[PDB]
């Protein structure tokens, strides 16, 4: 059986204009382990992007966050690009500060 | 309150690019404090958490040592339960246990685990006796056999019962700053207007560890549930932990809505309005 | 800390 990834993309700290953060993208209930997650800045992948170790829940699903640090703006774009054999094109989940 | 220690296992095939990566990460309650990886350029079990790090070269050196034997022999249950499935040697196939102990506030036993999954799917499981075996389909009714005429769950019993507290309780002890502080939500309510019509009202709890907590909406005090968004709890990534539940409302009636916040950190529950 | 029972499924 196959389960495709929950993701969720958002801050550490509430988002101020102008003030470090950290950029989160947890991806979880998702079976197979392996899965490809990238984090993107105006549409590009940002290097240097940190992962959680491998972990499961009760279910025996798979999670794992994903997060760099950034400085959120009024225009830049953040959003995290996933994928998974579940899914038959990437998927892409923009960042709304709000959520 | 109550503790657990577990170690999850992750054995993961991949015909053609190696023999399978074995994973193994350690927490207690929601705080991870070792992990060990075989695909490391050199295999160790390593700290995770601060208050691990004063174990010595013993403590490391044993686990390590512990570590590479469990990845040796998922390899050779992957094998076996790939026989047992009559499957090919092409497919990637997955192994997972996890497996440990819940102490209750004083430090006593109040239950063992120790289960498996292939594949996703439940395979076997020790019992809460800690002396029989729950096994899910006629492959791992072998493997039960195999483990009971080997007395697999007596040398289980012992670990859980002595070895398994023994080490909680000393960890618990020496992170105790962290592992025995519990963080209450910082709480909030939003208003996001859909329409002329309606609006969302959002209940948010953050910073709160441990990760386990209750949203709930009430409209006139009563709970909402089939009416109500909760997502998943989340990560903030220092610790502590995110969650928010959303009801639509009609405009102008925000306030016959309430937000209810449980958590172990807070002394009594608490009630929110918009 | 781990369990040091070695026994293949």
């Amino acid at each position: 059986i196959q389960r495709t990834p929950k993701i969720q993309v958002y801050s550490r700290h509430p988002a101020e204009n102008g003030k470090s953060n950290f950029l989160n993208c947890y991806v979880s209930g998702f079976h197979p382990s392996d899965i490809e997650v990238d984090l993107l800045k105006n549409g590009e992948r940002i290097e240097k992007v940190e992962h959680s170790d491998l972990s499961f829940s009760k279910d025996w699903s798979f999670y794992l966050l994903y997060y760099t640090e950034f400085t959120p703006t009024e225009k830049d774009e953040y959003a995290c690009r996933v994928n998974h054999v579940t899914l038959s094109q990437p998927k892409i989940v923009k960042w709304d500060r709000d959520m | 309150g109550s503790h657990s220690m577990r170690y999850f296992y992750t054995s993961v095939s991949r015909p053609g690019r190696g023999e399978p990566r074995f994973i193994s990460v350690g927490y207690v309650d929601d705080t991870q404090f070792v992990r060990f990886d075989s695909d490391a350029a050199s295999p160790r079990e390593e700290p995770r958490a601060p208050w691990i790090e004063q174990e010595g070269p013993e403590y490391w050196d044993r686990n390590t040592q512990i570590c590479k034997t469990n990845t040796q022999t998922d390899r050779e249950s992957l094998r076996n339960l790939r026989g047992y499935y009559n499957q090919s040697e092409a497919g990637s196939h997955t192994l997972q246990r996890m497996y440990g102990c819940d102490v209750g506030p004083d430090g006593r036993l109040l239950r063992g685990h120790n289960q498996f999954a292939y594949d996703g799917k439940d395979y076997i499981a020790l019992n809460e006796d800690l002396s029989s075996w729950t096994a899910a389909d006629t492959a791992a009714q072998i493997t039960q056999r195999k483990w009971e005429a080997a007395r697999v769950a007596e040398q289980l019993r012992t670990y859980l019962e002595g070895t398994c507290v023994e080490w909680l309780r000393r960890y618990l002890e020496n992170g105790k700053e962290t592992l025995q502080r519990a963080d209450p939500p910082k709480t909030h309510v939003t208003h996001h207007p859909i329409s002329d019509h309606e609006a969302t009202l959002r209940c948010w709890a953050l910073g709160f560890y441990p990760a386990e907590i209750t949203l709930t909406w009430q409209r006139d005090g009563e709970d909402q549930t089939q009416d109500t968004e909760l997502v998943e709890t989340r990560p903030a990534g220092d610790r502590t932990f995110q969650k928010w539940a959303a009801v639509v409302v009609p405009s102008g009636e925000e306030q016959r809505y309430t937000c209810h916040v449980q958590h172990e950190g807070l002394p009594k529950p608490l009630t929110l309005r918009w | 800390s781990h369990v040091a029972v070695e026994n293949a499924l």
